[PDB]
This record gives structure tokens, sequence and C-alpha cells, in this order.
């Protein structure tokens, strides 16, 4: 008789053929990643196309329902990812047109060689290739040979490619009402229809700036200390108040500052936490490392692994023939199939990257009983800041010393937790001026407020501004550095872990006060305590159910995100480096004064 | 005196194909001797509820009529199935009554039911224009008409067929794996009662 029950009558035939066909395509899927086999392919291009079609027949019927007259804002949620019309609103000319733009992004950023120019012989791709140089060479030559050669080739393949699909992507988001593509990214944090808890999509650009603007002076003493000690194995090419050079940042785009660790640690004379001779010695293996780790979820109070899961997960490297590829991915294939596809060797990173697919796993199946559009994190930042709690937690030499692994003796002084938390800052506050800028840079090209034959200087200008790093040589618009990265070349959204990283934070801060450790935010851990477990599962029982924001005021108590605990989980370091940065020059004005 | 002539209650729990939800199977059973404790002994069965008596009360009273409904379900809607309960397989598909005084006999066949392509032969039907009644069964494919549009026997956006294919594949986690129920109805009518337990000699 009303619209409201035709609406739950189509929802629930809706999450039942939609449950069956995405098993489907997450089987096809699973089964290509750890058996990589053309039959396999074509399996899941078919399953793949099959859920496509699906979606798309039943979002045609979804614009039926209208949306004014449902009251219940659980329909409204679930019929509102239904009734977007996606790339479907272009024409079949331009959406075949920009499906095949995607698809050469692709396999252009797939295939990418290191050949020396003029001696052309021998090679391997950026993997075995790019990683290894740039993370570990010392060279400043011949690192820079591998970043102008990279960024160069990939720039000329990709310009014209990434013009045409800004141009594509802008016309099927002011099709779909929105007013950009970078709108469109941010619809996910929208909240509407809930008082008080709404949440406007032009309001992210404003917290991004607001968190980042507090984020700043700890980045300007990160920044002085790693320029300081960075003289050391380069003392003609840097300058003492200028910026760093681009290649020198031990990752080939900067996103991550972890290898430079090992030439900036304060105190290599100090004994660090290792974890895996005395790891290899006790004869650990991968079964170990999980159950260690699943006995660690429990004794938070989470609920423990099923048997399928450990019966069908591939945690080592399956044999000769038996390709797959060996990216930490944890996989929610729904129906209670939980799995993880993880390739593990004997390693302290290894055992936290287990921590954190882990910790995905039981993000997925907490909001099980949810329906199947409901089945998804509240917005895109909470799947990955759930792993980076345990990750955070198991790191701790409470938690490795509780297992047995760690010595007992081992003594926690001021210099064993300094270099930690620079390790801890190279790997997360690092990260945060690049995220901002790159997704700043992408906002501003996909709102059409920088032209064709200003891309390159604007994003130069605003990473000596921003993440206060020169380019090695000039650089013009016949190049497009940025798009040399893969959530840029393979249409992902990057402001997602921006907000993993506060949301990390604010997440370890809540769940330690439940925890009640009356010690440092740093020296926390969330484990044996089931009153923290509780607190934590009534958030990852919600899922897409409610607003992001209510569900973070369900576990910290504020409707916003927030930059504090962040700030005060560095509180020593912090202090260290003020202290140490006494005579050096502390930030940087925009300068070109290490290369022209 | 001697016993034999029992029930065949190994003909109902030991077939090789049992029925779907919609379309339960339902078998009178009379003029023989049962074992229950034998049921109670064998640790195979996952969940063992009986809501008007106990296995000493199986074997010490005797009863007119047994009628034994054989579905198969998945692991969620087990609790599903139960007096006073309220869910889609107890609203669409069976539904008891909430005086019921009988047992309910459900163990997991994940490793019988559940093929590796998808056993969609188990149906359930998903939409219905009222309840059911107790032990009321509806075999009937009618298009369910959702609004005011009328059917005609196509489908439409408003139209839906009413059954739903379970998945079953062996990969299932626990709750979506098929799970074979029996369900054993006892009462007592104005007849003379003939079924009744083993006699200890
Ligand atoms: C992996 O792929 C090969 C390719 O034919 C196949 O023979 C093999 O059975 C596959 N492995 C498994 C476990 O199915
Ligand atoms: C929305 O519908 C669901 C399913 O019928 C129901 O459980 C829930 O209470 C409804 N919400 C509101 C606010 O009416
Ligand atoms: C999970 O934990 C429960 C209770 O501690 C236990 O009964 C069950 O056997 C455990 N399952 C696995 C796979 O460890
Ligand atoms: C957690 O509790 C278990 C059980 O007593 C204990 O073995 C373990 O040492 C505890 N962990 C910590 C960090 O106290
Ligand atoms: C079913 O099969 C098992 C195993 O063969 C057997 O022990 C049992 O007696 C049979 N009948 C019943 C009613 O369980």
């Amino acid at each position: 008789s009303t619209i409201e029950e035709q609406a739950k009558t189509f929802l629930d035939k809706f999450n039942h053929e939609a449950e069956d066909l995405f098993y489907q395509s997450s089987l096809a899927s699973w089964n290509y990643n750890t058996n990589i086999t053309e039959e396999n392919v074509q399996n899941m291009n078919n399953a793949g196309d099959k859920w496509s079609a699906f979606l798309k027949e039943q979002s045609t019927l979804a614009q039926m329902y209208p949306l004014q007259e449902i009251q219940n804002l659980t329909v409204k949620l679930q019929l509102q990812a239904l009734q977007q019309n996606g790339s479907s609103v272009l024409s079949e000319d331009k959406s075949k047109r920009l499906n095949t733009i995607l698809n050469t992004m692709s396999t252009i950023y797939s295939t990418g060689k290191v050949c020396n120019p003029d001696n052309p012989q021998e090679c391997l791709l950026l993997e075995p290739g790019l990683n290894e140089i740039m993370a570990n060479s010392l060279d400043y030559n011949e690192r820079l040979w591998a970043w102008e050669s990279w960024r160069s080739e990939v720039g000329k393949q990709l310009r014209p490619l990434y013009e045409e699909y800004v141009v594509l992507k802008n016309e099927m988001a002011r099709a779909n009402h929105y007013e950009d593509y970078g709108d469109y990214w941010r619809g996910d944090y929208e909240v509407n229809g809930v008082d008080g808890y709404d949440y406007s999509r032009g309001q992210l650009i404003e917290d991004v700036e607001h968190t980042f603007e507090e984020i700043k002076p700890l980045y300007e003493h990160l920044h002085a200390y790693v320029r300081a000690k960075l003289m050391n194995a380069y003392p003609s090419y840097i300058s003492p108040i200028g910026c760093l050079p681009a290649h020198l940042l031990g990752d080939m785009w900067g996103r991550f500052w972890t290898n430079l660790y090992s030439l900036t640690v304060p105190f290599g004379q100090k004994p660090n936490i290792d974890v895996t001779d005395a790891m290899v010695d006790q004869a650990w293996d991968a079964q170990r490392i999980f159950k260690e780790a699943e006995k660690f979820f429990v004794s938070v109070g989470l609920p423990n692994m099923t048997q399928g899961f450990w019966e069908n997960s591939m945690l080592t490297d399956p044999g000769n023939v038996q390709k797959a590829v060996c990216h930490p991915t944890a996989w929610d294939l729904g129906k209670g199939d939980f799995r993880i596809l993880m390739c593990t060797k004997v390693t302290m990173d290894d055992f936290l990257t287990a921590h954190h697919e882990m910790g995905h796993i039981q993000y997925d199946m907490a909001y099980a009983a949810q329906p199947f559009l409901l089945r998804n994190g509240a917005n895109e930042g909470f799947h990955e800041a759930v792993g980076e709690i345990m990750s955070l937690s198991a790191a701790t030499p409470k938690h490795l010393k509780s297992i047995g692994l760690l010595s007992p003796d081992f003594q926690e002084d001021n210099e064993t937790e300094i270099n930690f938390l620079l390790k801890q800052a190279l790997t997360i506050v690092g990260t945060l001026p690049f995220t901002y800028m790159l997704e700043k840079w992408r906002w501003m090209v996909f709102k059409g407020e920088i032209p064709k034959d200003q891309w390159m200087k604007k994003w130069w200008e605003m990473k000596r501004e921003i993440v206060g790093v020169v380019e090695p040589v000039p650089h013009d618009e016949t190049y497009c550095d940025p798009a040399s990265l893969f959530h840029v070349s393979n249409d992902y959204s990057f402001i997602r872990y921006y907000t993993r990283t506060l949301y990390q934070f604010q997440f370890q801060e809540a769940l330690c006060q439940a925890a009640k450790h009356e010690g440092p935010l740093h020296k926390c851990d969330i484990s044996n305590s089931t009153e923290a477990g509780q607190k934590l599962f009534n958030m990852l029982r919600l899922g897409k159910s409610e607003p992001w924001t209510l569900a973070l005021e369900n576990v910290v108590g504020a409707k916003n995100m927030n930059v504090r605990p962040l700030l005060n989980y560095f509180e020593p370091l912090f202090t260290w480096l003020k202290d140490q940065n006494k005579n050096s020059f502390v930030g940087w004005s925009t300068d070109w004064s290490p290369y022209a | 005196p001697n016993i034999t002539n029992l029930c065949p209650f190994g003909e109902v729990f030991n077939a090789t194909r049992f029925a779907s939800v919609y379309a339960w199977n339902r078998k009178r059973i009379s003029n023989c001797v049962a074992d229950y404790s034998v049921l109670y002994n064998s640790a195979s069965f996952s969940t063992f509820k009986c809501y008007g008596v106990s296995p000493t009360k199986l074997n010490d009273l005797c009863f007119t009529n047994v009628y034994a409904d054989s579905f198969v379900i998945r692991g969620d809607e087990v609790r599903q199935i139960a007096p006073g309960q309220t869910g889609k397989i107890a609203d669409y598909n069976y539904k008891l009554p909430d005086d019921f005084t009988g047992c309910v006999i459900a163990w997991n066949s994940n490793n019988l039911d559940s093929k590796v392509g998808g056993n969609y032969n188990y149906l359930y039907r998903l939409f219905r224009k009222s309840n059911l009644k107790p032990f009321e069964r509806d075999i009937s494919t009618e298009i369910y008409q959702a609004g005011s549009t009328p059917c005609n026997g196509v489908e439409g956006f408003n139209c839906y067929f009413p059954l739903q294919s379970y998945g079953f594949q062996p990969t299932y986690g626990v709750g979506y794996q098929p799970y074979r129920v029996v369900v054993l109805s006892f009462e007592l009518l104005h007849a003379p009662a003939t079924v009744c337990g083993p006699k200890k000699s």
C-alpha cells in the first residue's frame, strides 16, 4: 500500500541475490589471486561482469522508489547506494572510453621497467627494482637516475590519459548532481538526515586544514631533525635552511619515511627491539603467529576465528607453480567466510601485519549481522584504522614480554622509547603532509582551479609549501609527476589515509582510558581488558547502519575528527625534538636554496 | 516379550535427500516401538531441544500420533524453529504452535548437502501475504504482489517470485551451512495409543 513496505521487500530481495552473487564474485577473485591461471582470470571477469550487470539492473529499479516518502533511515541508507547512477549516467561510448582509459592506466603502471638509457641490457620491474635501490642504496646519483627515469617514463605515458580521465570524471560527477569528482569522493563522509550529527561534505576540507594546522609544528620539528641528520650522508647536496631533495626520502614518492630510520636513528648503540632472531631461535611458525594473534584478540574479548578461516586461509607460499599475489589482503567473502591472503616469513613486520589483517577480519565479522548494504566501514578510514589499533597494540614491549617473545629483563629507558617513537613518527606523521597535499592537489584539479598548463607548477609549489621537499631538477607540464603513485593512477581516494591516521590515535586514547592505563600512551597495551573490548565492539558492530560521527562519539565522546591524541602520543618525542633543535633552523620558508 | 518391529526412524533420519523447508515432508508414525534414548545417545546431533518432555518421559510415556517433519535450513534459523519465535522461516515456511509438545532435532549436513558450485535445489519461501497457521503447508508458487499494480504472472518491479535458493557451498561459515532438521510432534487424541518406549526385559 505504501512506498516503504515495497522498498523493504525490494531491499530483502536485493540483499539475498546480492549476497549470492557477491559470494560468487569474491570466490572467483580469491581463486584468481591464490592461483594465477588464465581460466581463473576468465572466471573472475565473468563473475565481476555478472555482479556489475546485476548492480546496474537493481540500480535501475531503485529509482522507481523515491527517497522522500521513506521515513526509516536504514532504508534510506540502503537505498541511496543503489540510487547512485555512477558511470552509467554517461553514454556507452564515453563509459567504454573511460573503462579503457582506466585499464590502460593499470597496464602502464604495472609494466614499468628500470632500464638505463644507453644500457638496455637487463632490468627489472618496480617491486624487485625501484623499491630496493630507493630503499637501501645511500648513493645520490643512482637514486636520482632511477627517480628521473621512472617519473619521466610514466609522466610521458600518463599525462594526456589523466587529462581525459579528469574531464570524464568531472562530467560524470556533474551529471550525478555533484559539483566535481573530488566532491563525489567527499560524499563518503557526508551525513544527512540526522539532526546534530549532520556532516556536510564541504566541511571535510575545513576539518582537514584545521587538523593540519596543528600537525604542522610537529612536522616542522621532525623535518628539521631529519634535514640536520641527513647532512651526514649527503654533505654537499642539501642545505641547512632549505627543503629536502625528493629522491633522498627512502621511498619512491615520499609517502612513507620508514626506510630513513636506519640513517636517522638517534641512539644506534642502544639495543633496539627486533624480536626476530628470538622468534626464529624459538622456532615459530605462521600458524603460531596467527594463533598468538588470536590469543591476543580473545584477551580483549573479541570472538575468535572460525575453523573455516584456519582451513581456507593462505598463510604460506603454496608451492612452485602456484604463483600468487603476495600483497597482504584480508578477505571478507560474506556468508561467514573470512580468510587472510598474506604470505609470511619469520619477521616482526609480518607479525604486525598479521595483527593488522586479523583486525580487518574482526572488523568484517563484527558487522556480519547487518544487511548487505551496511556491511562496510562507517567511512573509508575506519576500516583501515581498526587494523592500525592492533598494530600499535602489538608493537608495545608489554605485549611482547607477555607472549614470552621479548627478553624479560629488557629495560625500557628513555632512549629505547625515543628511538621507537621516531620510527613510529617516520611511519605515521611523515605520511600526513604528503597525503594532505596530494588530496588537496586532486581536489583543486577536479574542482577546476588549476589549468592544464599549471598542474606541475602548482604541484611542486604546494610540495615546497606543505611537505618541504624541492624537486631535484626542474620539471614542467610535459611530465605528470603525482600520477606515478598507485592510488591516483588506479582511481582510488587517498584521503582515507589521513583520516585513518587520526582515528587510530583517537581510538587508541579512548581504549587506553577504557583500559585504565596510567602510563604514557605509547607504552599502553589494550590487551586483557574486556571493558575496552566491549566499547570497541559497540562501534565495530554498527557498520554503515549509523553515521560515522555517532559511531565516533560512541567511543571517544566527540562527534568530529580530532587531533589532540596524535599530539599527546608523540609528546616525549616532541619535547626531545624541541630540546634537540635549539640551534638548527626549525621550519622552512619556500625556497630553491639546495637546488634551483 | 521380545522387542521387534521398531519404528523406522532410520528411514526418516538417514535419508539420502531431505526436503526443502517450503515443501517439508510429514510422515505419520504409528503402531511401533521407538527408542528415543538411542537418538539421544548419538553425539552427532548438534541441537536437541524438547519442549514438553524429557528423554525419560519419552521412554516412560506412550503416545497416539508421532509426526516427523523434516527439512533443510541454515544454522542461523535453527533457533527460529521453536515455539513462539518470530522470523522468516517461522513466518512464511514452517510455523510451530505456542503450546507445542515435542522435540526439535537438528544436525549439520555440510558434508552431504553442500556442493562446490552451489546446491540451489534447497529453496525457501521469502514472501507471502500472510503468516502461516501452525503446521500449515503451502507449495504454491503464486507471484507475490507487493504493490497496487497487478502481476498477471510476469516478473516486475513490485511482483517477485516468492521462492529463493540457498547457496549451500562447503566453504560457507557456520550459520550458513545446511542443517538437516527433524521435528517430532507428540499428542494424545481420543484413540487407542500404540507408540511407546522400549521395555527392559
Ligand atoms: C593452481 O592452478 C593450476 C593451473 O592449472 C592448477 O592445475 C592447480 O590445480 C591450481 N591449484 C589448486 C589448489 O586448485
Ligand atoms: C527500520 O526498519 C527495520 C526493519 O523493519 C526496523 O527494525 C527498524 O525499527 C526501523 N526503524 C525505524 C526508525 O522505524
Ligand atoms: C573459540 O572460543 C570458544 C570459547 O573460548 C571455544 O569454545 C572454541 O572452541 C574456539 N574456537 C576456535 C576455533 O578456537
Ligand atoms: C594477560 O593475562 C594472562 C592470563 O593471566 C597472562 O598470562 C598475561 O601475562 C597477561 N598479560 C599482561 C600484559 O599482563
Ligand atoms: C544412521 O546412520 C548411522 C551411521 O551408519 C547409524 O549408526 C544409525 O543407526 C543410523 N540411524 C539413525 C536413526 O541414526
